[PDB]
């Protein structure tokens, strides 16, 4: 219920930087067992995989694994100007 | 002062039929403009001559006389940079407002381009120069610089009134008082 | 209230006013009239200009005509009818106003890429030379050479002239080069439909193959004519060095200017995804191979005719195979650290650019490696577009965009689960996502047959509609930008005229610095979104 | 968005852009017979 959806905002924070990480499904099998707070099952295999898949995070490369490139960079008007939206046209 | 050349249509009633045309059109044209402001051509004073006048027509439902004529009316504006006699009237802290008796009080010169040492005081003392100063009832020579034109709001029967407004820059020496010389 | 919010100008001028805005700054008055009318009504005739506007007949028309011709702002075509006489119709010509919108930006790349020499007199020289080119719109060699002062070095300015032809950039003036792609195809289509001496009424489909194949080979010689020709430029008489033909004139070109910025867009993607060194290694390759790379020129057959339903691919893949041909065949064999302004072989740094391919490049043939110009565009459009939503709205808007692009057309059931966290905030940004187009809405009922509510919903596709909304960003940004810059002129016009005659007082210098400030910054904002628009004009 | 007073090089490019625009406004002498397919336009192109 409310306990759900609030548990995914914590354990994924800093584990990214410590990740080439082989066997993309093992990456969960690693994450699945850790901190002794471990969750449950493979239901989490496709969870952090296909959720965090976008918005930077880790790149998708073949033979089932994850790369890292551009996330390291982000982790590091007078008269008329901008307004940068709407206005139709 | 300058002479504009314009055209217009005049409606003269049956009451003026006893007199002469040129005399009838005259009075009518006088009731048209006179002291009123004419757009973009400046302010008009009086009427001069009458030309081109031809046969007037008549509309079915009136019985009056409609004549379309052109004429040259005397208007007012010296030119962009002319200096002309006048004197101030009222004041606050903006700049002095000079009124030429005989035409309008519309002329107002704020203090920007004026002499470097001019300032208003709340002390009721009008202005001060680092020479001397003057006040109302004393003649002032003012030069024209900027001119602006605006439209008019609908009339309300019983502020932004810049119908005709001129302003200028007096910084060149010998302006504002005529007794400094001689 | 008071309309100062500029709601008046907001609704009624998509595209359109863009064109006649720029030429207004260029010339104004009559010049803006003809072009603005040339856009709205499209195809236009000489007599037709007089009828509509009552534009001060035949004094302005003949004056504006030759004025638009020198700068080639009008596409010219002439033909006749079965009845008789003759007719001349004008079109809005390519984008020549965009070049006027470019100007110094073109000359920028001209100066910057003219190196491999080192800091020479070239800077002050060709700056005067190029500015004389675009302004006049056409330059003959001899009459221009006459403008050069005497009793000095004549080939000093000709030290780089034959170097202006170079590889890309300035090419010669040739004939019909300005011409509607639809019309030239039809004019060349003659001698095709016309060709048969009552041969035989067998296999009507052979008329297809006949006309088409003969048109394609006749189309290739025409488009490759301005592209690469060594006849005129490489002329080398004795008692001198190589000197371009004094007779034949020249003109600038779309070739390497549109290429130079396109590489920058690739560099911006490169630099983001790799180191600064890798971006340089990938750069030195592109600089040499940019000549035979069609890139920006890619479709070239698209405008002016049908594609197909059936034969669409047989058209497309016919282009894709020649997009397979030229890059594979012609392009450079493996080199080693060519020159440059890490010892041994640098191909190891290519291998780290190899092992990591996705999203872009890294296509390899045995013995030779090169970057595809076909499959590269989709991942190029992806990134930049995703960064736009990233810049405009917050992080939440990003994540959901790809969520619809992973799978396709699904309901909120698996979306709520698989997206991130919370329902209410998702519905919030769902409305912000669905705000302007780009996800559309699905079409289907749940057992209602279109009747009523509670029907199932899905979010799907619509690329071009998620594209064109970046084409609406083209004009309306630059519009108010340039306009209120021009309005800044007429307002301060009384000041500027005083400043020009002076070339005094505390407050006069104040507003002098004011406008100049706004001037500079507003041109910096112009070129900014300028580079943003250029990547969104394709696919 | 973003930006601000960045890339003095671009500022120089902007200054040049203004200078090139001023030269065009000042300008309008041969033009010859070039490219004209119209005899009526060629007659007017003489002056």
């Amino acid at each position: 219920d409310i306990e759900f959806i609030n548990s995914l905002l914590t354990i994924v924070w800093r584990f990214i930087s410590e990740n080439y990480s082989t066997t993309q499904e093992i990456l969960e099998f690693i994450t699945a067992a850790q901190v002794a707070n471990v969750e449950l099952t493979p239901s989490n295999i496709r969870s952090l995989c296909e959720v965090l898949v976008y918005d930077d995070k880790l790149e998708k490369v073949t033979h089932d694994c994850y790369r890292v490139t551009l996330e390291s960079i982000l982790q590091m008007s007078k008269h008329d100007k901008e307004v940068v939206y709407f206005d139709e046209w | 002062f300058i002479l504009s050349k314009i055209a217009d249509l005049v409606r003269i009633p049956p009451d003026q039929f006893h007199r002469d045309t040129i005399s009838a059109i005259t009075h009518q044209l006088n009731n048209k403009f006179a002291n009123k402001i004419i757009p973009n051509v400046g302010l008009c004073i009086t009427i001069y001559d009458l030309l081109t006048v031809e046969e007037g027509q008549l509309k079915p439902g009136d019985g009056s006389s409609y004549i379309n004529v052109t004429f040259r009316a005397v208007v007012f504006k010296p030119f962009l940079g002319e200096i002309v006699t006048g004197w101030i009237s009222k004041c606050t802290a903006e700049g002095i407002k000079v009124s030429l008796l005989g035409i309008f009080d519309d002329i107002f010169i704020p203090q920007n381009m004026l002499f470097e040492g001019c300032y208003y005081t709340p002390e009721e003392s009008a202005w001060i120069w680092p020479k001397l100063y003057f006040d109302v009832n004393e003649k002032i020579r003012f030069r024209i610089e900027r001119e602006v034109f605006v439209d008019v709001k609908p009339k309300s029967p019983k502020e932004k009134p810049p119908a005709y407004a001129l302003l200028g820059s007096c910084q060149t020496d010998g302006m504002g008082l005529v007794s400094w010389w001689e | 209230v008071m309309t100062i919010s500029s709601l008046e100008q907001r609704t009624l001028n998509p595209d359109l006013f863009l064109y006649k805005e720029l030429v207004k700054a260029h010339l104004g008055e009559r010049a803006a009239s003809v072009i603005g009318m040339l856009v709205a009504l499209g195809r236009l005739s000489v007599r037709e200009l007089v009828e509509k506007i009552d534009g001060m007949d035949v004094d302005s028309v003949k004056t504006t005509l030759v004025s638009l011709t020198q700068l080639r702002c009008v596409k010219y075509l002439q033909e006749t009818a079965i009845s008789g006489k003759k007719t001349t119709y004008y079109y809005y010509n390519e984008e020549g106003i965009h070049i006027l919108l470019y100007s110094g930006l073109i000359i920028d790349e001209i100066i910057t890429q003219m190196r491999v020499n080192d800091e020479e007199e070239h800077k002050q020289l060709v700056a005067e030379i190029v500015q004389n080119v675009i302004s006049l719109g056409s330059l003959t060699v001899e009459d221009y050479l006459s403008s050069v002062t005497s009793d000095s070095m004549k080939y000093t300015i000709s030290s780089l002239f034959v170097q202006l032809c170079e590889m890309g950039y300035l090419i010669q003036i040739s004939k019909l080069h300005y011409t509607p792609i639809e019309d030239l195809w039809q004019f060349l289509y003659e001698k095709h439909y016309k060709n048969i001496p009552r041969n035989s009424p067998l296999s009507d489909l052979k008329k297809r193959s006949q006309a088409k194949m003969n048109a394609k080979t006749d189309f290739a010689k025409i488009i490759n004519k301005p592209n690469e020709l060594s006849q005129i430029l490489t002329v080398d008489p004795k008692t001198s060095l190589r000197i371009v033909k004094p007779t034949v004139s020249l003109t600038i070109n779309l070739d390497r200017f549109m290429k130079g910025r396109r590489s920058k867009q690739l560099i911006n993607l490169a630099k983001t995804r790799v180191g600064s060194v890798t971006a340089q290694v990938y750069k030195i390759a592109l600089r040499l191979t940019e000549q035979k790379s069609p890139k920006i020129r890619d479709p070239l057959t698209q405008t002016g005719l049908l594609q197909d339903l059936e034969e669409a691919k047989s058209f497309q893949d016919e282009a894709e195979l020649v997009e397979e041909k030229t890059p594979g065949l012609t392009f450079n064999a493996i080199d080693l650290a060519r020159h440059l302004p890490s010892a041994s072989l640098i191909n190891s740094h290519l291998k780290i650019l190899a092992s990591s391919n996705f999203p872009f490049l890294n296509e390899t043939k045995p013995g030779v490696y090169y970057v595809p110009y076909s499959k590269l565009m989709p991942v190029l459009k992806s990134s930049v577009y995703e960064y736009v939503i990233a810049s405009t709205l917050g992080p939440s808007a990003m994540r959901l965009s790809r969520c619809i692009r992973d799978n396709k057309l699904v309901s909120e059931k698996i979306i709520n689960s698989t997206a991130l966290m919370k329902e209410k905030d998702i519905r919030s940004t769902l409305a912000s996502l669905i705000r302007y187009n780009s996800v559309e809405i699905q079409e289907v009922p749940r057992t209602a047959d279109r009747s009523a509510s509670r029907a199932v919903f899905l979010f799907r596709c619509k690329e071009t509609h998620s594209y064109n909304f970046m084409r609406q960003n083209l004009e309306w940004n630059m519009a108010n930008l340039l306009f209120k810059k021009e309005k800044l002129k007429q307002e301060n016009s009384t000041l500027l005229k005083k400043a020009n005659r002076d070339d005094l007082l505390p407050s006069e210098l104040n507003q002098l610095k004011m406008v100049n400030e706004r001037e500079l910054n507003v041109f910096a904002r112009l070129s900014r979104l300028l580079s943003l628009w250029e990547v969104f004009q394709m696919a | 968005p973003i930006n601000g007073p960045i890339t003095n090089k671009e500022r120089s490019l902007a200054v040049k852009y203004i200078n090139f625009g001023k030269t065009v406004k000042d300008g309008p002498x041969x033009x010859x017979x070039x490219x004209x397919x119209x005899x009526x336009x060629x007659x007017x192109x003489x002056x």
